[PDB]
């Protein structure tokens, strides 16, 4: 069934599962030709499969090329994020291979159930959630080796840097998205709370800074405060 | 011109004899169905007057026998027979028409509606979707389950049509993903057309014969089928040319000859939409869409 408040919890329980994001395969940029029409510029891309117990980001870097010469690309998108997925699937070993795969888009369903009939014991399940994962290439050590890649490239992250050596996966979830909300409503505010204090330093092996505890609690508060402000803003309440 | 005697007919009962019905009442002297059109196959199917559940019916062709109706009162139902006895049974015939007490087939000339819902379809393939293969008749009613419903429990009364999955192995060549799940040629024409049906023929023939049993006896996997199929010839990029120009023929005559009233479980929204108006085949279908525009433009 689809994922929702309800079955939250079951995301940490210790069945393998992966949160397949695809929001961010096909990107472009948008721009005027000499004659004046539209064309677009696509730009690299990545599809955003996380083990949402264990913190592992599996990255995987979708180059320009894949698009070069095909037609209905926002349609292929689709296709390439389920055969990248179940090729991921492949080369993991068995006691690795999840039990469940959660499309944050509806529309990869039948792309990656089709993409897995090898695997009919890997159940596919839509969420009602709104996770924020395309909030994704707000984070700049990932938006950088995206845009740096020159072929198509997996790249290995722990999305929740040592956290788990401290807070539950529960809690590293609820983190985690809760700074990829704020990215998500402004940008440019969530980062300014993120590196104001340049003392607080990212290791190079991480992807966020190294907060003590008790700053991980002013930075948490800091971001609410923001979510909450950007809603009144956007509906004027 | 064939005859399908009844011994009696103790209880109320609606009698079909293809798309025809009579309403035969309890102990009503009726004793069979005359001038019954030999070349095709036929259908004759009941309709208790206390039971509107479980309609049933008995397919045949008279070509393969001689073939009567009895009452069963333990059973509780009319059941199809085979007299062996040719000389028997011409006696029994001629004495029940001397005596006028059977219908006649009511065709009029002009009308090739029977003609056109059955043209593919034949006694020998029937037998297969309903195993029983000590009668030469088969029996199918309301509540029968189709081999792929029970696959999601009797086999000896299943629909053994020919399972029809999009999201299967057989449906999608490894490496041919996202193109063979677009366009099912490949699935319509190498696995299904030359791999199990054959021909084109033997799958229009199942096609209708699914189509008949979901509007005879509201046989509602009958239904999935017979929308499998016309949604595996849509959604085919590449269809033979004659098979697209029957298809058109056949589905109108089964649009025109559904009852009005029963337009909104027999048909489905979405395939028929994809078909009509969403479909690689949505300009190929002129005469089935000009009918179900004009007849439902609501389900539409």
């Amino acid at each position: 069934g689809a994922m929702n408040s309800s079955n939250y919890a079951e995301l940490f329980n210790n069945d393998i599962k992966l949160f397949v994001d695809d929001t961010n395969v096909y990107r472009v940029t948008v721009h005027k030709t000499f004659e004046g029409n539209v064309a677009t510029k696509a730009i690299n891309g990545c599809i955003f499969t996380l083990n949402p117990k264990t913190g592992h980001l599996f990255l995987k870097i979708i180059h320009t090329s894949v698009w070069a010469g095909q037609k209905r690309l926002s349609q292929l998108a689709k296709w390439k994020t389920a055969e990248e997925v179940s090729a991921l699937v492949r080369s993991l070993p068995k006691e690795e291979q999840p039990k469940q795969i959660i499309v944050t888009r509806k529309a990869m369903l039948d792309p990656l159930e089709v993409h897995m009939l090898d695997f009919p014991n890997i159940a596919i399940r839509p969420t009602e959630l709104r996770l924020p994962f395309s909030a994704a290439m707000s984070i700049d050590k990932l938006s950088d080796v995206v845009m740096k890649a020159t072929e198509p490239q997996m790249v290995l992250f722990n999305i929740y840097d040592d956290w788990l050596d401290r807070i539950s996966s529960y809690t590293a979830f609820s983190r985690l998205t809760l700074l990829l909300r704020a990215l998500k409503t402004n940008e440019e505010s969530a980062k300014m709370i993120l590196l104001s204090d340049p003392t607080i330093t990212i290791k190079s092996y991480h992807l966020w800074p190294s907060f003590t505890d008790e700053q991980w609690i002013t930075i948490e508060s800091q971001m609410r405060d923001l979510i909450l402000t950007e809603y009144g803003r956007k509906y004027n309440v | 011109m064939n005859t399908v005697p009844f011994t009696s007919a103790p209880i109320e009962v609606t009698i079909g004899i293809d798309q025809y019905s009579f309403n035969v009442k309890e102990n009503q002297p009726f004793h069979g169905i005359k001038d019954i059109p030999i070349g095709h196959v036929h259908v004759i199917h009941f309709q208790h007057a206390d039971n509107s559940s479980m309609r049933y019916g008995y397919w045949f062709d008279c070509r393969m026998g001689n073939f009567y109706i009895q009452y069963d009162p333990k059973d509780g139902l009319y059941k199809m027979m085979e007299e062996r006895d040719g000389a028997k049974f011409e006696n029994i015939v001629h004495n029940f028409k001397e005596r006028q007490m059977m219908v006649s087939y009511p065709k009029i000339d002009e009308d090739d509606t029977w003609y056109n819902l059955t043209e593919f379809v034949q006694m020998d393939k029937i037998r297969k979707i309903v195993r029983k293969d000590e009668n030469q008749f088969s029996y199918v009613d309301s509540s029968m389950t189709t081999v792929q419903e029970n696959e999601l429990s009797d086999p000896a009364h299943s629909l053994n049509y020919t399972v029809i999955n999009f999201k299967s192995r057989e449906a999608i060549r490894p490496g041919h993903e996202m193109e063979d799940f677009l366009d099912k040629s490949y699935y319509l024409n190498t696995v299904m057309l030359q791999g199990i049906f054959k021909n084109s023929s033997n799958y229009f023939g199942e096609l209708q014969f699914a189509f008949l049993n979901a509007m005879f006896f509201g046989n509602y996997g009958s239904s999935l089928q017979w929308h499998a199929m016309i949604e595996l010839i849509c959604s085919s990029a590449t269809v033979p040319k004659h098979m697209l120009d029957k298809l058109d023929e056949i589905l109108y005559y089964q649009i025109k000859t559904l009852p009005e009233q029963y337009s909104d479980i027999l048909l489905n929204e979405r395939v028929w939409n994809i078909c009509l108006y969403s479909s690689f085949q949505k300009n190929s279908l002129h005469n089935t869409e000009k009918i179900m525009e004009n007849k439902y433009p609501e389900l539409l």
